[PDB]
């Protein structure tokens, strides 16, 4: 598995607008809500769990990077995997997308794997 | 708030005669908060930065007396806050509502400064008293010293303006700029030369305080690593 | 044991962490803080240390360090909870103190401080 | 368990005004005191212990996020579970509420699960 | 192995980390920085990555990452030490590089860098 | 062993960490700091290194690293405690030093620095 795989969607030129942290079934988790800069609509919510899914190893690096990007408000690309979380209450509360990657988007291009 | 504080090297005579004057005409709030318009950068800010926290004054005195290249006396001047004194937070909220972006670095720095900006020059009539900050080398601590009472103080009983700074320049697109800080995350606008140090041609010659970038410090304390 | 047990834990309110030291003693990382009043009132510094691998206060070390570092880089008013007569290494004690740093709380306004206090 | 559970209460548009860290028993702990960003109401106190209660897995992420929100002065929603800490002296000193979640509050709405 | 083995480790000096990426590959957290010459769009960008669970440079992954983030925050001139032909995953190589980020040093002033250099 | 054992641990006071380097050697993360006099006076700079998996000072590697970073970030005047003749890797020693960084403390001007010192 890799954040550059075809199963991974990504949204570029995002800004992390909302940050949430909590615990879900013995797993520390954090969710980020990112929006297009200048407000193009349909905000994207991506969550990562510390002790669930195959994306466990990158939970801490993803959490620190998401915190840094929320602090700076810098335009970034979010790599998510759809349909990773299955708990219905968690799904409707935040999302089913797993936050699996983050890359700096410096206006001309944007770093990280593409399609 | 009322009775903000300002640390100045000039003796109470000079300040009670002249007060504090604006460095320049740069009204941009982002350059003020990040310190680009203050002594660290452009040095033409159209604000006089003061603090309502006595502890921030102690921190400024600590930094200047600990850099060990600074020689001379420091005085805390107690200024009555009139309607020309504005808190940073309402104006920052207004600029954010107007499309401006203040990252968490600026938010943290503003929260640490307890900052109040005078859009006009601080007249001597607004200054209550000057407290000398004696730096004894025995224990290396700053002691509040002689308290000189200004005889030109008016006691208007005014309060700081709780509104938004008028005629704020249009907020520029965010570029994640350097935030000038000295001592223990003291904004560079609290430095000696962030206000006009010229006094009828008698410009005080004191140590230029070096400023570090506050963003790495704020990141360091936000995330314990 | 508890940071807020005021019978055996002392605390100084409205302090400022003026000095910070980090080192290693007996195979364990440690940090010591020298704290004073913001104003020159008390005139005697409070020295509180925390050792990562010794005493009953080791588990809080990692968090305390972090908090201490915050309070050191901002000089925010801080109430410091210390346990007296903890360190026994004579050169270490003669250097810093016997005080173990066991707690830190923010002191918003000069009248009240957060955290447990004496009755 | 989950931060979005029915047993979890939350208070929105709060600002962490006070931060305390200490050691209770054998666990590092951190309590926050939060007031309404619109200055009104009784302050919420919530604590997290590193080696106590069912919220151990989220202690580190919660401490980091509480530190971040306290330093930035962000308007946040605090998710607490009442009646978690049972030591009476600890209860009068700080609270019995366990800090189980933190989310960002915007001028319109806050992120995270709602009741 | 050593970051300073200039026989097998390359380095570019006076770079500024312009782009940051984090992710997971094959059960391991990784990050990849893009650095350009600190004076504008000079040279070609160096891309260097570090994987937490792969290659001989895994033990430094955390520290480098932290340092990289700090060097990303300050945008200061730095020297980047990389090991070429470390990553073999073909999509990963086509995306970022084969370069493994193995060292970071601060570069203070116009020309002089800290850290090991080529004779 | 102790950072404050002045019989075997040396220290330079009122230094500023001017250069920061991180890397990996022999399967272990390490960082080196180059520090000059805070006054800017003429003096050869001190290079102190810490290796995460080598020597008896490994347990304090993390706490020092973060601390060093902060002292590098703010250009704060510091006292550096080093252990001389610790590293034996000849290219490493020629590149940086034999000195192991074993302690850091804040220096509040004059000659008074926090932490242990010679009587």
């Amino acid at each position: 598995e890799w954040t550059g795989d075809s199963s991974i969607n990504y949204y570029s030129d995002e800004v992390i607008s909302d940050f949430h942290v909590g615990q879900f079934n013995r797993s520390a988790y954090f969710c980020i809500k990112t929006v297009k800069k200048s407000g193009e609509g349909t905000p994207i919510i991506a969550c990562a769990l510390s002790h669930d899914s195959k994306w466990i190893p990158s939970f801490n690096i993803m959490l620190e990077q998401a915190r840094n990007f929320y602090i700076t408000g810098h335009s970034i690309r979010v790599y998510v995997q759809p349909n990773v979380w299955s708990n219905k209450s968690f799904i409707e509360a935040l999302s089913s997308n797993a936050l699996v990657g983050l890359s700096s988007c410096s206006t001309s291009e944007c770093f990280g794997p593409v399609k | 708030i009322d009775f903000v504080y300002r640390v100045d090297p000039n003796p109470p005579d000079v300040i009670f005669r002249d007060g504090f004057s604006l460095l320049g005409y740069n009204r941009d709030l982002q350059q003020l908060i990040s310190g680009r318009s203050c002594a660290g950068g452009s040095s033409d800010s159209r604000y006089i930065v003061t603090t309502s926290d006595i502890n921030k004054t102690y921190a400024i005195a600590r930094a200047y007396y600990s850099h060990s290249k600074f020689k001379g006396n420091l005085y805390r001047y107690k200024i009555r806050a009139d309607n020309n004194f504005y808190s940073l937070t309402p104006s920052v909220n207004y600029l954010e509502s107007q499309g401006g972006h203040f990252n968490a670095y600026e938010k943290s720095m503003i929260r640490l400064q307890s900052e109040y900006v005078s859009t006009l020059s601080i007249l001597p009539e607004n200054i209550q008293k000057a407290v000398a900050l004696v730096y004894d080398s025995s224990t290396g601590q700053i002691k509040d010293g002689t308290s000189t009472i200004n005889t030109d103080y008016v006691s208007i009983s005014s309060v700081s303006n709780p509104g938004v700074i008028p005629f704020l320049p249009e907020p520029q697109a965010n570029t994640q700029q350097r935030i000038d800080a000295f001592g223990s995350l003291i904004s560079s606008c609290f430095s000696i030369y962030s206000v006009c140090q010229t006094h009828r041609g008698q410009k005080t010659e004191v140590y230029k305080m070096p400023f570090y970038d506050a963003r790495p410090v704020i990141q360091f304390i936000i995330s314990g690593n | 044991e508890w940071t807020g047990d005021y019978e055996n834990i002392g605390y100084f309110s409205h302090e400022v962490i003026s000095e910070f030291h980090v080192g290693q003693i007996d195979g364990g990382a440690y940090f010591c803080i020298k704290a004073v009043k913001a104003d020159g009132s008390r005139s005697t510094p409070l020295i509180a240390c925390s050792v990562s691998n010794e005493s009953v206060w080791a588990p809080s070390f990692k968090v305390l360090l972090e908090q201490a570092r915050y309070f050191y880089v901002t000089e925010q008013s801080v109430r410091i909870y210390y346990d007296h007569n903890v360190w026994t290494n004579q050169p270490f004690v003669n250097t810093f103190s016997t005080n173990a740093l066991v707690g830190l709380s923010s002191c918003s306004a000069a009248t009240d401080c957060f955290g447990p206090g004496k009755p």
